């Protein structure tokens, strides 16, 4: 889902296989028959690049999951402290150069 | 059913066997061929030496 | 203070900007660990992406997700589920990390 | 347990197996070389010093 | 029966189901579960009293797993 509160949007990433289906009506597959599912037809549904990444082990899948999921939160945590003493800086009376065109591209597709 | 676990579990254990006992005595053979075809080069060298 | 201020406005913000990459990249490396877990031999799929406006989860979620749920098991079926941690048994920790009971899919927070 | 699941670990778990043996292949292979590579150049240097 | 180093144990019917279903996401499910019910059981120890339990059986090729 999100976090933040502003004049933009939320997002999610989900695994899919290729097994699995798009159960709502039968005689179909995953890619089709998941458009406007999610209501309102507004939406727009898409995939993430990225591809494998070689491994020996799952004992070292956990292992790397569990120390990545640490430094992920705590970086989470490192650029919620920053936001905050970005606005303590108080470029605008309000929060400043978030939402906007992200790298000076708008910030709907900036990140799909 | 316990030949289907026995063949099972054996076999889990054996491909880690096969794949390591792979791992050994390809190179223990490789250095004895090593050992024989360096005695025979160097031999065969000495001679062609020696012959001057 | 002015120059302070005046420069380490626009260094904060392009260091902001630059991080955010890979500050959802580990992410993404994230739900392809729990993907290579969850379905394994083809370590890639559609993993879905989903952009739509804000502030509709509630009625934008339940029935895909819980029928990918229903798809991603065959023996539990119960009425209760997320992902929460709580110190007060075995029970109640409801990740792949640490305890869960019923949680099919794999998905985040995601927002900028 | 459920019959997907089974089918993608079962497999899963041996492909890492054996890719871990490719990592072993590599290993020896390589070390076996190298050690080819100096016993050579070590026998071979102390030959030609005997001989002249 | 069945589906080096392995690993079978009981806990108290108490809260078996939970690492059985915990198993069955965190480990993947990746281990065959196979628990028994426990013909006549005996007194528990630390209060010295009566319980039942159950005996998964649980097999494996990976290692680390088991100090998990």
């Amino acid at each position: 889902m999100a976090t933040a509160l502003y004049t933009a949007n939320d997002f999610i990433l989900i695994s899919l296989p290729q097994n699995a289906q798009p159960v709502t009506a039968p005689g179909s597959k995953t890619d089709s028959w998941f458009n406007e599912t999610l209501i309102g037809g507004r939406a727009f549904v898409s995939d993430f690049k990225i591809p494998e990444f070689k491994i020996g082990s799952l004992d070292t899948l956990i292992v790397e999951s569990e120390e990545l999921s640490k430094v992920d939160n705590q970086i989470g945590a490192s650029i919620g402290k920053i936001i905050e003493i970005l606005q303590g800086l108080n470029e605008t009376s309000t929060n400043a150069y978030r939402t906007l065109p992200i790298n000076n591209m708008p910030v709907p597709e900036y990140l799909e | 059913s316990q030949k289907n676990g026995i063949a099972t579990l054996l076999q889990a254990e054996k491909e880690a066997h096969e794949i390591v006992s792979k791992a050994r005595k390809y190179r223990q053979d490789k250095l004895k061929q090593a050992k024989t075809d360096a005695a025979k080069e160097i031999d065969s060298y000495k001679i062609q030496k020696d012959k001057e | 203070e002015q120059s302070l201020r005046v420069q380490l406005v626009r260094l904060a913000k392009t260091a902001y900007v630059d991080v955010f990459i890979n500050w959802f990249h580990i992410k993404a490396l994230r739900v392809y660990v729990e993907s290579v877990l969850r379905y394994g031999l083809p370590p890639h799929f559609n993993i879905k992406i989903i952009a739509v406006p804000p502030k509709n989860l509630s009625k934008c979620k339940s029935e895909l997700i819980d029928a990918f749920g229903f798809l991603g098991g065959n023996a539990f079926m119960k009425d209760k589920k997320g992902k929460i941690n709580k110190q007060d048994t075995s029970l109640h920790q409801y990740a792949s990390l640490v305890d869960t009971e019923y949680e099919p899919f794999v998905m985040y927070i995601i927002n900028l | 347990l459920t019959p997907n699941q089974v089918n993608d670990e079962l497999n899963k778990m041996q492909a890492f197996i054996r890719k871990e043996a490719e990592e072993k292949a590599k290993e020896i292979q390589l070390k076996a070389d190298q050690e080819y590579e100096i016993e050579k150049t070590n026998i071979v240097r102390n030959e030609t010093n005997n001989i002249d | 029966e069945f589906f080096v180093n392995y690993v079978t144990g009981v806990i108290a019917r108490d809260k078996v189901a939970t690492l059985e279903q915990i198993l069955w996401r965190v480990l993947r499910g990746n281990l065959f579960f196979k628990t028994v019910e426990i013909e006549q059981p005996v007194y528990d120890v630390k209060t010295r009293e009566y319980k039942h339990k159950n005996a998964f059986i649980v097999f494996s090729h990976g290692d680390l797993i088991i100090k998990r």
